[PDB]
């Protein structure tokens, strides 16, 4: 930008209907700061976020350092804080060349004094005289009364602790509605009824792709059942919701008498009431837990062995 | 309090401008002042922006090499400054009392505002007005009433009164705004209704006074003898 | 002029845990993120902790990592010691068109 | 700059109407507050509606406003005979580091019962030869500022030099008078025939001609 | 393929470790202040390599030369490459006995 507003009004643009290419962002090499908390600079270009703000101010070099999360000062407490959960990250770097001027530079105003401490994400633009002892400051400016606003001296041959940083910083949401903004990565065909892995707007799950009647809110996004799983997938490129059936859904328990001891194994379906099952095989017996197959029965009873589930007792016998 | 600021002022197309907003019934303590011109026709734009504590200025991008903005905390007056003037440049310049607050947003609002100062460019110099005599003819005389005015030609500034017998006439007077013209001209005009009884019997004359002009002439204004 | 200073050699007891600092010269620590590297001798360092406390696969739980932006170092705990843990340990940070170590 | 509002809205005093102002996603998407300010034809703006909800001491309770997403919205309970007036939102740009105002929308509540249109053609004088100038007014009254026509004739040909329309003005009974003036020469005044001012409101036409000789 | 930055690290026997230098996979290079108008590192696609050229070799130069991708500019050297020995000495190779 041509020019930069102050620390207590910094301007902030929301960033939306686009493809953020972070691959100009993080191998600039001439920004000075990059720590992002939570998530990584490596995965931003994989993740999709609901909005992206851009927050901008000059700061001094003492003070780049406490817009950390949890720090504390004359800034990140008067100024600027940010959450304790704060997703993305700051980038500051040198401006010399820009921004600084011989005789001081005083257009900006850093927020020195202040009545409470900031809340997060909260821009304060107040020059109300802050008073310190019981007398009163309606509108004055003597002893124990100074203005809240203190201006900055920036020289081209001031120390490097108070050159002027072009501070910019993002900020990533993950709310509850479509991903306007995504990274670079493109989009293949769409398939349908086969158990394909599949990349849906960042979230990623393997199952069997298959349309779905439901009605789906625009406000919404994704859909999750009782089990807390992934049902309904928006698909933006078409914008049709598709159900994702599991690739296994069933209960399958196998009976094995080990595996040197014998090579004959049994198969429980516990959802099936004896089809979608690996081999009919033979013996097939339906128990109250559900269907076994490859196991014999008797009408004996003998001491329980291997159990099974409701009373039912299968053995490895001659 | 109130942001009172200096009259209206009509400068030359390429000179500068110095208006000024003075606090009256107190003082801008610790807020900010900004200014917004609003051009006939069109919405408010914003000048720039002053707190007078600390003495520093802003602008809008759209103009900063033609705009200096100056303001004094001792005797509460903030100024323009508007060099290179334009025939785009006329409009009404307000003065704004900033008032800032906390929150989320957080966007200025401007609650206290001037009285506005007029300000237009013209390469017409003033020049003294010529007043026109009117009177109804025979045909435009056929009830109990008859039309009859004067008109004035070539004057300048627009903010220019007539006055019927030096007041003494307040029914049926109507005032009509001027019209510009291409050689940049104004040009107003005056019709009142008076019965054609009293045309014989009582003289109408017409009293126009031109306070930038110093001038204050009196005219005579007699029916039409042919007609 | 920014390097990184760290103790030359520090031993302690098996069982206990142990506090590694890793302090820069001029610039601050809290920015351009941290990394750390365990060298075994006659073989090519390995990553160990990347970024302000990320552990890499392969790596156990032990080793835990943290910044401290007031005292300007960079602090690495390695907890119930072992014979594998016989190694060089390296703190990297970046710079302006270069990589520093210690 | 990017504060685009309708240009004009109406309504009713018995109804409700609501003012649009939208913008950008820098300015009114970002979260910046909206400001609308109130301009009576022939005053200075006043804050009408700062924060999005909050309203000044003196503000009467019938104006609230609201903001949505990236757009704001304000809304008249009851519109009285004082209402009619420009209304432009502000709030505050990032690329542009500026506050940026509204459009202006042209909140108009009116409705009267208008009449035909009387006009009066007025001849020039024998004191105007002499000057090198032929002033031609046409006094129109008893007329609506809606449909105003201005046109002169000759007979022969129109005359579309000097031809002027100006705003009318509110007389003390409620009613408009304006006044045009067509500039011509002496040389060329007694040359023509006629010089008839023609004026057409709602389909009426007025035609009266003046004799100079 | 990637964007990933390719660079060299180095270190003395029984020393801290050194970073030469680093490279993109277009020509941008950049180098360790200290060790700067030394040292040229280029990368040949075609045969799927990125090299390094150092001139006026020293004595103190005797070290172990490491070559690491980069996941990011300012991350971690996830994957290195084995350590290679390399010693100045003006002896040339002498068969063993």
């Amino acid at each position: 930008a041509t020019r930069f507003a102050s620390v207590y009004a910094w301007n902030r643009k929301r960033i939306s209907n686009c493809v953020a290419d972070y691959s100009v962002l993080y191998n600039s090499a001439s920004f000075s700061t990059f720590k992002c908390y939570g998530v990584s600079p490596t995965k931003l270009n994989d993740l999709c976020f609901t909005n992206v703000y851009a927050d901008s101010f000059v700061i001094r070099g003492d003070e780049v350092r406490q817009i950390a999360p949890g720090q504390t000062g004359k800034i990140a407490d008067y100024n600027y804080k940010l959450p304790d959960d704060f997703t993305g990250c700051v980038i500051a770097w040198n401006s010399n060349n820009l921004d600084s001027k011989v005789g001081g530079n005083y257009n900006y105003l850093y927020r020195l004094f202040r009545k409470s401490n900031l809340k997060p994400f909260e821009r304060d633009i107040s020059t109300e005289i802050y008073q310190a002892g019981s007398t009163p400051c309606n509108g004055v400016e003597g002893f124990n009364c100074y203005f809240p606003l203190q201006s900055y001296g920036f020289q081209p041959t001031n120390g490097v602790g108070y050159q002027p940083y072009r501070v910019v910083v993002l900020s990533f949401e993950l709310l509850h509605a479509p991903a306007t903004v995504c990274g670079p990565k493109k989009s293949t065909n769409l398939v349908k009824n086969k158990c394909v892995n599949f990349n849906f707007n960042g979230l990623t799950g393997t199952g069997v792709l298959t349309e779905s009647n439901k009605k789906f809110l625009p406000f919404q996004q994704f859909g999750r059942d009782i089990a807390d799983t992934t049902d309904a997938v928006r698909d933006p490129q078409t914008l049709e919701i598709l159900d994702i059936t599991p690739c296994s859904f069933g209960g399958v328990s196998v009976i094995t008498p080990g595996t040197n001891t014998s090579n004959q194994v049994a198969v429980l379906y516990q959802d099936v009431n004896c089809w979608r099952v690996y081999s009919t095989g033979s013996n097939v017996f339906q128990t109250r837990a559900g269907c076994l197959i490859g196991a014999e029965h008797v009408n004996n009873s003998y001491e329980c062995d291997i159990p099974i589930g409701a009373g039912i007792c299968a053995s490895y016998q001659t | 309090v109130q942001l009172v600021e200096s009259g209206a002022e009509v400068k030359k197309p390429g000179s500068s401008v110095k208006v000024s907003c003075k606090a009256s019934g107190g003082t801008f303590s610790s807020y900010a002042i900004s200014w917004v011109r609003q051009a006939p026709g069109q919405g408010l734009e914003w000048m720039g922006g002053i707190i007078p504590i600390l003495g520093i200025a802003n602008y809008a991008q759209k103009f900063q090499g033609r705009v200096t903005i100056t303001a004094d905390k001792s005797t509460s007056t903030a100024y323009m400054e508007l060099s290179s003037l334009r025939s785009e440049d006329t409009a009404v310049y307000y003065c704004a009392r900033e008032n800032g607050y906390s929150g989320y947003g957080a966007a200025a609002n401007f609650d206290l505002w001037g009285r506005g100062t007029l300000v237009t460019v013209s390469s017409a110099s003033t020049k003294g007005p010529s007043v026109f005599p009117l009177a109804p003819s025979s045909k435009s005389t056929s009830g109990g009433t008859a039309a009859l005015g004067c008109l004035v030609k070539d004057y300048f500034p627009e903010p220019v009164t007539v006055s019927w017998n030096s007041g003494a006439l307040t029914s049926g007077v109507h005032t009509f705004p001027a019209v510009l013209q291409s050689s940049g001209l104004y040009s107003l005009s005056s019709v009142v209704t008076v019965p054609s009884s009293s045309l014989g019997t009582q003289t109408y004359i017409c009293n126009v006074n031109h306070k930038p002009s110093n001038t204050k002439v009196d005219k005579k204004v007699e029916p039409k003898s042919c007609d | 002029n920014f390097m990184l200073t760290q103790p030359h050699s520090v031993s302690e007891s098996p069982g206990k845990t142990v506090t590694i600092s890793c302090t820069g010269s001029s610039g601050s620590i809290a920015s351009n993120y941290v990394q750390w590297y365990q060298q075994r001798p006659g073989s090519a360092p390995t990553t160990v902790i990347y970024e302000d406390n990320q552990r890499p696969s392969g790596v156990p739980d032990r080793f835990s990592g943290s910044i401290d932006s007031s005292s300007n170092s960079a602090s690495l705990t390695i907890s119930g010691l072992k014979t594998e843990d016989e190694a060089d340990y390296y703190c990297q940070s970046y710079d302006s068109s270069n990589v520093v170590f210690g | 700059s990017v504060l685009t509002q309708p240009p004009s809205v109406s309504g009713a005093p018995g109804q409700r109407v609501t003012i649009s102002c939208t913008g950008s996603s820098s300015n009114i998407g970002a979260g910046y507050d909206v400001h609308w300010y109130q301009q009576l034809p022939g005053t200075a703006p006043k804050l009408l509606i700062y924060g999005n909800s909050n309203r000044p001491s003196g503000v009467p309770d019938r104006f609230s406003g609201s903001k949505s997403g990236t757009s704001a919205s304000l809304a008249i309970t009851g519109l009285q005979a004082e209402d009619e007036a420009d209304y432009y939102c502000q709030s505050y740009d990032s690329s542009l580091s500026g506050s940026v105002f509204g459009g202006g929308t042209k909140l108009t509540v009116l409705g009267q019962p208008k009449a035909a249109p009387s006009v009066t053609l007025f001849p020039p004088s024998s004191e105007e030869l002499q000057a090198n100038k032929a002033t031609l007014v046409c006094l129109i009254s008893d007329f609506y500022p809606g449909a105003v026509t201005v046109a002169w004739k000759a007979d022969s040909s129109p005359v579309k030099a000097g031809v002027e329309t100006t705003t009318p003005s509110k007389q003390s009974n409620n009613k408009y008078a304006a006044s045009s003036y067509l500039s011509l020469t002496p040389e060329q005044w007694k040359s023509h025939r006629s010089y008839s001012c023609q004026v057409t409101h709602e389909g009426s036409t007025v035609e009266k001609t003046v004799a100079p000789t | 393929s990637g964007g990933y930055f390719w660079s060299w690290i180095r270190q003395p026997p029984g020393k801290g470790l050194e970073w030469i230098g680093c490279i993109y996979y277009s020509g941008s290079t950049n180098y360790n202040p200290s060790l700067k108008s030394r040292v040229t590192i280029s990368v040949d696609t075609s045969k799927d390599q990125f090299s390094l050229k150092l001139s006026s070799v020293t004595a103190a130069d005797t070290a172990v030369y490491y070559c690491a991708r980069q996941l990011w500019l300012r991350g971690r050297f996830d994957y290195w490459g084995q350590g290679t020995l390399v010693t100045v000495s003006s002896a040339s190779t002498k068969g063993p006995s």
